[PDB]
DNA sequence: TGTAGTATAAAAAC
DNA sequence: GTTTTATATACATACA
């Protein structure tokens, strides 16, 4: 197709070495969140790349919210420095991007119902709970959330080719069930 | 920066967000805004973080 | 405006009469007990 | 049991330094001091719960903004506060530091 | 009565 | 159970 899937979120993993006191973290950054009666992290987020970091007492880190590869390693770089100036011996090791999601609009409506029972075996479509067509690729492996107006979401992914090849294999099959 | 007067001081009852849109409903203050003083019961904060 | 300094009358009127207990409980003086009532709007007033 | 962080307001700031003139001038001792302010936060809380009426709104930009025991802390840029109880008020910069309105 | 929060549905860290 | 993000339905709850 001539469709490339958009690139949404993505999530990695960081490494930074050290171990934190999280109150300390939190009394010192800005943008910085702490109630371990909620979630024993450090919750803090930096404007640019447009991100989300949970901080743990172990030093590891999870980024959230990056649209590129190249965002998703600054913006954790950026959160390592942070931790760095406070004054904890922090280092940036073992950075992982662990998921990709995607998404894409074909521009025309598809049966959900009739490409539900073709494809049995790697689709649950339950409307009344949840309106998408959930499709569990298995080459590539990723998960696809199809739905009636054409909409995609495409999600699981470690490297973008994944998210690019599994709209390419699921293409011919939306056409196939266009709706009238 | 990333590291850490018109003031209000009080108490606060919910802090919602949603993508970059802040709610907070608040009570019991004091605040001082350009060099006047004034207390309140209620105060909601609608404020983007951008 | 009329909400606000109607409020901090009360907190300072508030304030003195419930302090003279334990001014009294430290022996202080009823004066002593004006005077701060006194500095601290005339402060508030600056 | 009661927040101290009203002693940072106006009133607050004015009997702090009046309490310390005091001492300086070797009137009251600071333990007498600690007493009066352990009061006053008590009686900021109750005043401001049972005589304000009026409510405020408060919009515009979120500079920055902080939580850490039970505490949130918002400084918001280039804002309008409208009072009611007709007013509308401008704010380059303004800091709100609030309590939990459930104590622990 | 038409405008404007909850719930439902990959991955890591705790 | 948090956090992020595309996607879309039903149902709740305010308010002029």
């Amino acid at each position: 197709s001539g469709i490339v899937p958009t690139l949404q979120n993505i999530v990695a993993t960081v490494t930074l070495g050290c171990r934190l006191d999280l109150k300390t973290v939190a009394l010192h950054a800005r943008n910085a969140e702490y109630n371990p009666k909620r979630f024993a992290a450090v919750i803090m987020r930096i404007r640019e790349p447009k991100t989300t970091a949970l901080i743990f007492a172990s030093g590891k880190m999870v980024v959230t919210g990056a649209k590129s590869e190249d965002d998703s390693k600054l913006a954790s770089r950026k959160y390592a420095r942070i931790i760095q100036k406070i004054g904890f011996a922090a280092k940036f090791t073992d950075f992982k991007i662990q998921n990709i999601v995607g998404s894409c609009d074909v521009k025309f409506p598809i049966r959900l119902e009739g490409l539900a029972f073709s494809h049995g075996t790697f689709s649950s479509y339950e409307p009344e709970l949840f309106p998408g067509l959930i499709y569990r690729m298995v080459k590539p492996k990723i998960v696809l959330l199809i739905f009636v107006s054409g909409k995609i979401v495409l999600t699981g992914a470690k490297q973008r080719e994944e998210i690019y090849q599994a709209f390419e294999a699921i293409y011919p099959v939306l056409s196939e069930f266009r709706k009238m | 920066d990333y590291l850490i007067e018109n003031l209000m001081l009080c108490l606060y009852d919910k802090v919602t967000r949603t993508k970059a849109r802040w709610k907070c409903s608040l009570k019991d203050g004091v605040v001082t805004i350009n060099r006047n003083d004034y207390t309140f019961q209620k105060a909601q904060v609608e404020a983007e973080w951008v | 405006n009329a909400e606000a300094s109607r409020v901090y009358e009360i907190i300072v009127e508030s304030v003195v009469n419930e302090v003279r207990e334990d001014f009294e409980n430290a022996g202080i003086d009823e004066q002593t007990l004006q005077d701060l009532k006194n500095i601290w709007q005339k402060k508030l007033t600056e | 049991g009661y927040y101290e962080l009203y002693r940072r307001s106006t009133i607050g700031n004015s009997l702090v330094d009046a309490l310390d003139t005091l001492i300086s001038d070797g009137r009251i001792e600071a333990s007498l001091a600690m007493r009066v302010l352990e009061t006053f936060d008590k009686v900021v809380a109750e005043t401001l719960k049972d005589n304000t009426q009026s409510k405020l709104t408060v919009k515009g930009n979120l500079d920055t903004y902080g939580f850490c025991d039970d505490v949130w802390t918002f400084i918001v840029k280039n804002c309008q506060v409208t009072v009611e109880d007709q007013s509308v008020i401008s704010v380059d910069k303004l800091r709100i530091v609030a309590c939990n309105s459930k104590k622990s």
